[PDB]
C-alpha cells in the first residue's frame, strides 16, 4: 500500500460497560490509538431517520480499515473506531476481526461494521 | 469405600473415575470428562487412542419441577459415553483384512453393564 | 518456492496428553523439528481479551505453512507448530492437514489454525 | 465517473403517509433534490397490464443510480426517485440502500427498485 | 448491436383467452408488431414426439430476443412471439420479462421460453 | 466447428419398445441417420464389471456430440446414438437434450449420457 | 501431455475378496499392468498415527493419475493402484471413475483416493 492512500484520520477506542440501576446497559469508551487510515466500502447500507444502520446477523463487515501494524498492540473484541471529518457527520465503526496484510507484519487491516452517523454522536472520552 | 459428593447421584467426573477407568484396562486412564462433544472432528481426535469421553447431553425434568412449592422435585441428566478404538488387521494367508469389517461391541456392552450393576 | 520467502523460524512439536486426578485433561508438547518456514494468512481472526482465537468449525484452516519436504517424517493428527518472533508475542498453530506442493515431493505444505498469542504461552518441551 | 454519462434528469422525494377514514393508507411525495443522474439496469422486469412491477422479496434492487455526493444530505429509508423523460412514460424508483463510490466521498450511488411506468403516474409535489 | 446480426424475422402478438362451454380454456393471439430480430439460445431443450417443449420451472428463459426499442410500446405479461422461417417449422416463444440493453434506450431485449415447433402450429391472427 | 474435428462415425437411432408376456419390457433400436460427429467428455464415468455405467441422476449429461444441423429432422425424447470404433468396443449413448450451436442453424449439438461399452452390445437394426 | 511428466512408476491391480471363518472380510490384490504415470494432488489429507487416510464421503477423489490409453483394457469398480518410491513409503490408491483426456483416445486419466502410506503396507500379489 502506498503512503498517499491514508486520507482518513481515525481514533481507536476500547469499551467498558456497566449496568444502570434501572437495568439499562451503559457504554463508555476511551481513545487509545491515533493515526491515519485508509477506508474502503464492501457492502451497501440503509439508514434510519437518524442514520443508525439496520442489519441482520450484526457481524458481517462493511468497511475495511487499514493502518500501520503495531506489534505492541493486542486488538481484541472490545475495539471500536471513530472518525470525525471535514463536513460529514462523525461516524462509529465496530471492529469484527483483524488480519495482517501478510505475515510480513507491516500493516494491520480491520474488518468493521458501520453503526451511526449523525450530529449527536458521543465523542470518545479523551 | 469412596466418598461421594452427593448422596444419590454422580457427577460426570465421578463416572469417569469410578465406572470407566477401573473396568477398561485398555484405556491407560484417559476416561476424560468433557463439557460437550463440540470441538470434535479436529480438536479431540488428536487424543491418543483408545480413549473415552463423558459429556452432558441436556439437563431435563421427568415430571413436575416447580421450584419452591412444597412438592417433590424430579430431575434428569442425559449424558453420553463415547469410546474410540483402533482396528486390528491380521492379514492371514497373503490377504489383508478389509478396512471396514465387523467389530465386536457385545463384549464392551456386557463389561460396561456388569460394572454398572 | 523461492529461498527468500521463508522468513519465519518455527518449531514443530508432537502432543502428549493424560488425565489429572480432578479429571481435567493435561497436554504436553515436544519439539521434534526446527527450520525456516513461510507463512500466509487465509482467514480473519477474532481475539479474546488474551488473544485466544474464537471460532467454531474447528476444521477450518487459517494459515498456510510451507517448508522443505522430508521423506523420513510422518506428519499425523497430533502435530502442532510453534513460533517465537522478534517482538510479537509467541503463537501456537494447530495442524489440520498436509499436502505436497506437488508430487514432485520437494516442499510440504500444512494447513493450520491459530490458537494463542500472548506472553503467558508455554514454550515447547525441549 | 465521466461527466458525459449523466444523461438522465431526476427528482428525489421524501414520503409522507397517513390513514384515510376507511383505513386505507395514503402516500404523498415532495421533491427535495433535482439534478442529472446516470442509470444502469441490474435485473429484468415483468410488467403488468399497466406497467407496475411484479416482484416478491422487494429488498433486491433493479437499477443503479449515481449522482454527486452531498455531505449536507442524509438519505434514509423513506427516500424515492422520480424521472420524466422526453417520450417514455414517467417512472418511480424506490430506494433500497446507499453507497459511496468510495470513501473518496465524491459520488453517491443508490440501489433502487422500479415500481411504475405509465401515463397516470402522479408527479412529485412541488 | 450491429445491423447484420438481426437475421430473424418475427411477429409479436398479444393474447386473448376465454372459456369454452366444456369448461376448457381457449386462446387467441393477435399480430401487433413486425420487424427483424436477433436470437441467442441459453438452455438445452427436450422435445416431445411433436416438438412441444417439456420443462418444469416455467419461469426459466431459454432464448434472448433483441430488437429496436420502441417508446410507444408497453410490453406486458400477455406477450408472445411468432417466427416463420425458410425451411424449419414455425415456432412460438412466450415472453417472460423485458430489459433495455441499457438506459440509453435504443434496443429492447426479451427473455423468452420456447413452446412449440411443428407444422400444425397456429399462425397469428392478422 | 472446423472440418477436421469430426473424427467419430456415429449411427443415430429411434427406440421402439413393448412388453413381453412375462411382463418385462423389450427395446428395439432402429438406425435412421448416418454421418460423422465430434465428441467431447464432460463428466467422469464408473464402469461395472462389464462397462454399464453406474450413476444416479440419469438426467445428467456426460458427452457432447455435435454434427450437421438438419432442418428436416425432429430429434425427440426417444433418440439414441450408436458408434463403432477401430479397436475399442462399441458404445451406446442416450440423448438427453438438443441445442443449436446458434440460431445460425448450422450444427446440431446433443447432450448425451453414456450407457454401455462391451463386445456383447447389440448393433442397431438396419 | 509431455513425455517428461510421467515421473512415477505404478502397478495397477484387481481385487478379489472372500470371507474368513470369523466373518471378517479378506482382501488380496493382483498386479495386472505396469508402466510410468503422472500424479497430481487435488485435495488435502489427514493421516492417523500410521498414515491411513481419515475422511468421510469415500466417493470423492484426491489424486489424479494419467497414463497411456489402452483399448484392450476395461477398468472397472474393483481397480486399485500401487506405487513404491525411492525413499518415501509405499502407497495404495483406490480408483474412482475414469476419463479419457479427450475422445482422441490417447491417454487414460483416473481419479483416485489415497488410502495408506507406511512401511507395513502389503505389496501386490505378483
Amino acid at each position: 500500500m502506498k503512503i498517499k492512500d491514508r486520507k482518513h484520520r481515525v481514533i481507536v477506542c476500547s469499551q467498558k460497560s456497566d449496568v444502570d440501576d434501572n437495568g439499562q446497559l451503559l457504554i463508555s469508551r476511551t481513545g487509545s490509538i491515533n493515526g491515519w487510515a485508509a477506508i474502503e466500502p464492501v457492502k451497501a447500507i440503509r439508514f434510519s431517520k437518524d442514520g443508525v444502520s439496520m442489519q441482520k446477523d450484526t457481524f458481517q463487515p462493511t468497511h475495511d480499515i487499514t493502518m500501520n501494524y503495531n506489534p505492541d498492540v493486542n486488538i481484541s473484541v472490545s475495539a471500536w473506531v471513530y472518525e470525525h471529518r471535514l463536513k460529514s457527520p462523525p461516524r462509529w465503526f465496530k471492529v469484527i476481526s483483524v488480519i495482517n496484510v501478510d505475515e510480513c507484519s507491516q500493516f494491520m487491516r480491520l474488518r468493521s461494521r458501520l453503526v451511526e452517523s449523525n450530529d449527536e454522536v458521543e465523542k470518545p472520552v479523551s | 469405600k469412596l466418598k461421594l459428593t452427593y448422596s444419590n447421584r454422580l457427577t460426570l467426573p465421578e463416572i469417569a473415575k469410578h465406572i470407566v477407568s477401573p473396568t477398561f484396562h485398555e484405556l491407560e486412564g484417559r476416561a476424560i470428562p468433557v463439557t460437550g462433544v463440540e470441538d470434535d472432528k479436529e480438536g479431540q481426535s488428536a487424543i491418543t487412542k483408545p480413549f473415552a469421553l463423558v459429556g452432558l447431553r441436556i439437563g431435563d425434568t421427568s415430571g413436575p419441577a416447580e421450584i419452591g412449592e412444597n412438592s417433590r422435585i424430579n430431575l434428569r441428566d442425559d449424558f453420553i459415553i463415547e469410546f474410540n478404538f483402533n482396528k486390528d488387521r491380521y492379514k492371514k494367508g497373503g490377504a489383508e483384512t478389509s478396512l471396514f469389517s465387523y467389530y465386536d461391541y457385545e463384549s464392551i456392552r456386557d463389561r460396561l453393564f456388569n460394572a454398572m450393576v
